[PDB]
RNA sequence: GAUGAGUAGGAGGGCGCGGCGGUCGCUGCAAAACCUUGGGCGCGAGCCUGGGCGGAGCGGCCGUCGGUGCAGAUCUUGGUG
RNA sequence: AAUUGUCGGGAGGGAAGCGGAUGGGGGCCGGCGAUGCGCCCCGGUCGGUGUGGAACGGCGAGCCGGUCCGCCGAUCGACUCGGGGCGUGGACCAGCGUGGAUUGGGGGGGCGGCCAAAGCCCGGGCUCUCGAUACGCCCGUGGAACGCCGUCUCCCCGAUUGUGGAAGGCAGCGCGCGCCUCCGGCGUGCUUCGGCAUCUGCGCGCUCCGGACGCUGGCCUGUGGGCUCCCCAUUCGA
């Protein structure tokens, strides 16, 4: 079920596009619901409130990566510590590989591997995700679940960019790597996953 | 690096075992360290806590604030960590289950010859 | 408002949720075609580099 | 005897740790002692300096005090003792204490052939 | 009974029809009828005294699912295949290629009329393929297996006349193609400015 | 009224090992047939030379409305705003 | 399952020296000390052992005790460049 | 011990020493590295169900036992006992094979998006030139191939590595349990008419499936192997 709901999203985005291109409208996308957070810097010399807005998304690391829901309140957390991440909109290529390859569970405070279903269904089990697709359902589409489903994926732990940076310290507009590349993010995450 | 304090290890210091070494005490320990793994009781799990405490964590229960709280509850079993002794100002002892590390000789006395028992946590 | 609202969910057997929502994500939708208006860079005068120009 | 051992031994560091110094002044000793100055480089860890012995150098537990012939060393003093490895023979190899007499050491290497018991040093001092 | 696979392989470890489609196929749905609408159940298929005990309790190791699979055969080897060797005593000679063993090993012949290089086994891993093939359908070397280079020096006069039952019937093939006698009887060399990597055999 | 009495998995990537996925996802070998067979028939297909689904009269709309969203695109300013660079901007 | 920087400073678990209460031993078929391009163990303090010298004492373990651990003090005494 | 002589080894273009990594030359090490095991008969040696005694025991009067001695029956077994025959093989190092994990690199295929690419080619209409023989504009559900981006998928090569030693578990399939002409065909339900976890249970097996197994060679008192020891050299560090 799962399957053809993405490919008929995907078909109805495009139908839509160009039944406003035949009208002479314009179509706006619906906004992203869902972001992929990056950590690029290190952990030296941080001022405080970086500090502590780093702690609360789970990026206690460089390279760290975590899912976040789009929110004005998570937007504006997220506006805060531009310059130490960078974020975009992962696709469903992405958050597969993320979550089969890279993804672990917190059991009892614990980092558990997603070996089998057991594990995701001994903690999300009651709110009715008890397969890795599910848990991939519930991230995707951000359900109602999402923030425990979420909060339950202990922060990715990512390697180092195959092909490297291009620079960490200017903002991605500018040709650097931090801040919001929206699509682009897929791509970098191809190169860290 | 990882931003966390400590390594992300624990700074509290709690008691996992008694700091006495008397031989009775430990094996005490030994006999509740394995009801509390195997039952789950919370009451075993309160017991094993309470053994390895030092003096002053064990207070002694005086015969008289025994009596006070024990009152209306004959058929139940009174359970101290701690030693229990005599008091002057209480006259009428009841019959009354106890079970504590410790009596006191006129303790002892006056709760057996009220028709009471004292037991040990062995015995419990 | 939230006890009223909890109310009558309760008597229909529908468990919902109060709280409160931060402003979330937009969703799709068409705008209908009109004039567009091209905006460009305008060229630099320094007699334009003062309140009211010199 | 077949030692009871599988698992080969890995020694993380087989140089030892010398005292700094302890080349220059003949007073200062090699056996090793922790720098306490404040601009010791040996203790701020300048690279090119002499290292310092930490918890990362430990062995593997299952083949710590292992010698190399697969078994771990105990010693003995007379017969009685080397019968307390008649039921480690696989484990625990014995070695002779330096002090034990040369008439002594035959009655202990030919109790450890009866009971098939390792002995480390067992041509000691009797030529 | 059934005399070829029901569900070919799309690729290793996926068949090419689904489940729905494959209980059509096994017939389970005519065994049900035969069974009184019902899959029918089977059942599941039904010391010395110690001369010594041991003080420590013996360790067996784990089970390994893993089973070894025979050695390949690189592509570019097959049949009549001239093959150069690269170490050894006969490193450099030119020999050709009859079979592969089941061992995983390649029977090669010199021929040793023209090279001096009988009938021996040489891993696939130290020698290399050419592309000149010489027709080896008259030789017959079904009588040859591991078990003809296995120990126990004089050659026993039983193999000499083996090789050259062997050799009598390819010696004919090669003087077919022209040169091809002078080439089988050369050894391989690298020279001044030749790259090993742009070589084409 | 005791109760009765009562190692590490080695984590494989599923994006390799087909077992390993299918375990996880059991829908994943449905996935992976369709998707195998869906190719081997455009191969075939185009081997053969084999040879519409929107109307002739559709179609030309669709044209021209593409046609006249391009000319927008491309479309410049007047650049009549900037008097004082009329020559300038030519 | 997570995690590993550290001066001043704190604490834990250990190593070593000399007695005492016990216990288990070694020694003129060679103890202590000392010497060694012998060998080995421990992250390390240290430990075990081969050979030599020496010629009469010594060690392990449990507990307990102390005038108990040096590279520095223009340190003390002695000796020597 | 400082310090000194001598003999022997070695080094030295304005310090030496020291950390790390190898190498050369030394010195040292046989628990530095095995030679057994299983099954046969030849001989030798040493003991063997059922009843009698001796000294005891486990469980709690009574049941349930072993040890030692002797006597019958039974007629085998044991043997760091000696020969013969057959099978099998240890330590270390190296090569190869088949795979797991991690990882880098290379090659191909399918589909989708765009101005429902642009362009190009073909057909049709218009425009009619200075870098002179144009510049370009519009049309066709025409045709053959690209481009960028996204996604699905197949195959090949190398590198590092085997931690664990209780489980044939989990998962996905195959062959039987019904017939056919056997690359396939034969029955319900659903279907986008391509298909479908709708019937898909049991038994026995297989596999990318709860962490490496297999084969071969070399060598085993040697000019061999190993080394944390010694001297020295060299690159980096200091
Ligand atoms: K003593
Ligand atoms: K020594
Ligand atoms: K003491
Ligand atoms: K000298
Ligand atoms: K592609
Ligand atoms: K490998
Ligand atoms: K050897
Ligand atoms: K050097
Ligand atoms: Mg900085
Ligand atoms: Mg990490
Ligand atoms: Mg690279
Ligand atoms: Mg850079
Ligand atoms: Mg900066
Ligand atoms: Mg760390
Ligand atoms: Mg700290
Ligand atoms: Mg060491
Ligand atoms: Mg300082
Ligand atoms: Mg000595
Ligand atoms: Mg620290
Ligand atoms: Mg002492
Ligand atoms: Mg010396
Ligand atoms: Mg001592
Ligand atoms: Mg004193
Ligand atoms: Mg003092
Ligand atoms: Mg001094
Ligand atoms: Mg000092
Ligand atoms: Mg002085
Ligand atoms: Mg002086
Ligand atoms: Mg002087
Ligand atoms: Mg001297
Ligand atoms: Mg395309
Ligand atoms: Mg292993």
């Amino acid at each position: 079920q799962y399957a053809k709901e993405y490919s008929e999203q995907e078909k109805e985005l495009i139908r839509l596009k160009r039944e406003a291109r035949l009208k002479g409208g314009f179509y706006v996308d619906p906004e992203a619901k869902l972001l992929f957070i990056i950590r690029i810097r290190g952990i030296n010399a941080m001022p405080p409130q970086t500090k502590k807005i780093l702690q609360l998304l789970r990026l206690r690391q460089i390279f760290n990566g975590v899912f976040l829901k789009v929110n004005k309140a998570t937007v504006n957390m997220l506006h805060r510590v531009e310059p130490y991440v960078t974020y975009g909109y992962p696709n469903l290529k992405s958050i597969k590989e993320l979550i089969y390859k890279r993804g672990y569970g917190k059991v009892d405070k614990q980092r558990i591997a997603l070996t089998d279903n057991a594990v995701v269904e001994q903690v999300l089990g009651k709110h009715g995700i008890i397969c890795i697709e599910d848990l991939v359902h519930e991230i995707i589409t951000v359900g109602p679940h999402f923030k425990e489903a979420n909060n339950f994926l202990w922060p990715f732990q990512l390697k180092a960019p195959l092909g490297g940076l291009k620079k960490k310290r200017n903002h991605y507009v500018e040709g650097g790597d931090a801040g919001n590349r929206e699509n682009f993010i897929n791509e970098l995450i191809r190169r860290m996953n | 690096g990882i931003d966390l304090v400590a390594g992300g290890k624990s700074k509290k210091t709690k008691r996992t075992a008694p700091k006495s070494d008397d031989v009775y005490l430990k094996l005490l320990v030994k006999l509740y360290r394995f009801l509390a793994r195997r039952t789950g009781s919370k009451f075993n799990a309160v017991i094993l806590k309470r053994l390895f405490m030092s003096k002053i964590n064990k207070p002694p229960l005086s015969l008289s604030r025994l009596i006070t709280y024990a009152t209306g509850k004959g058929d139940n079993i009174v359970v101290l960590v701690g030693t229990v002794t005599d008091d002057v100002r209480a006259y009428e002892v009841p019959k009354i289950k106890v079970c504590a590390l410790k009596f006191t000789e006129t303790a002892r006395a006056r709760i057996e010859k009220a028709g009471g028992e004292c037991l040990t946590f062995d015995q419990l | 408002k939230n006890d009223q609202l909890k109310a009558d969910a309760k008597a229909r057997g529908e468990v919902i949720s109060t709280k409160r929502q931060p402003l979330g994500p937009k969703p799709g939708f068409m705008v209908e075609g009109a004039t567009l208006e091209t905006v460009t860079p305008i060229p630099y005068d320094v007699v334009n580099d003062l309140k009211g120009g010199y | 005897a077949v030692p009871l051992l599988n698992k080969k031994v890995v020694k993380k560091r087989v140089k030892r740790f010398i005292r700094p110094q302890s080349d220059r002044r003949i007073t200062v000793k090699e056996s090793w002692r922790r720098p306490k100055g404040i601009d010791s480089r040996v203790r701020r860890k300048f690279k090119g300096c002499v290292l310092m012995p930490n918890i990362g150098y430990g062995s593997d537990k299952k083949t710590r005090h292992y010698l190399p012939n697969g078994f771990k060393k105990f010693v003995v003093h007379n017969a009685s003792e080397l019968e307390i490895l008649m039921m480690h023979n696989r484990t625990y190899c014995a070695e002779i204490a330096h002090n034990v007499s040369t008439r002594k050491r035959k009655e202990i290497v030919e109790r450890a052939a009866q009971l098939d018991v390792v002995i480390t040093n067992k041509l000691a001092r009797l030529h | 009974a059934k005399k070829t696979i029901r569900n070919p392989e799309l690729i290793r470890g996926v068949g090419k029809f689904s489940r729905s489609k494959m209980y059509h196929k096994k017939g389970l749905w005519a065994i049900k009828k035969k069974n009184g609408g019902k899959l029918p159940l089977h059942e599941k298929k039904p010391v010395k005294p110690p001369k010594f005990y041991p003080a420590d309790d013996v360790k067996k190791p784990l089970v390994n699912k893993h089973k070894p699979k025979p050695t390949k055969l690189r592509a570019s080897i097959t049949p009549g295949t001239v093959l150069i060797i690269l170490a050894g005593r006969f490193k450099g000679k030119r020999v050709v290629f009859l079979k592969q063993l089941t061992s995983g090993l390649l029977l090669v012949t010199g021929p040793f009329k023209l090279n001096g290089v009988p009938l021996r086994r040489v891993n696939q891993a130290y020698v290399i393929g050419t592309s000149t093939k010489v027709d080896v359908s008259g030789v017959n070397v079904e009588k040859i297996d591991d078990k003809y280079f296995a120990k126990q020096n004089v050659l026993p006069q039983e193999k000499k006349d083996e090789q050259k039952t062997v050799d009598s019937a390819l010696l004919k093939a090669i003087e077919g193609i022209p040169e091809l006698k002078a080439y089988l009887s050369a050894r391989f060399s690298l020279k001044s400015g030749m790259k090993p990597h742009e070589l084409v055999f | 009224v005791v109760r009765p009495i009562k190692r590490a998995t080695l984590k494989k990537n599923p994006l390799k090992n087909l077992n390993v996925l299918l375990k996880l996802n059991p829908y994943a070998k449905t996935a992976r047939r369709m998707s195998l067979l869906a190719e081997a028939q455009r191969v075939k297909a185009k081997k053969e030379k084999l040879d519409h689904a929107i109307t002739k009269e559709e179609a030309s709309a669709i044209k021209g409305a593409s046609h006249s969203w391009y000319k927008t695109m491309i479309s410049d300013s007047d650049y009549a705003e900037f008097d004082n660079f009329t020559k300038w901007l030519g």
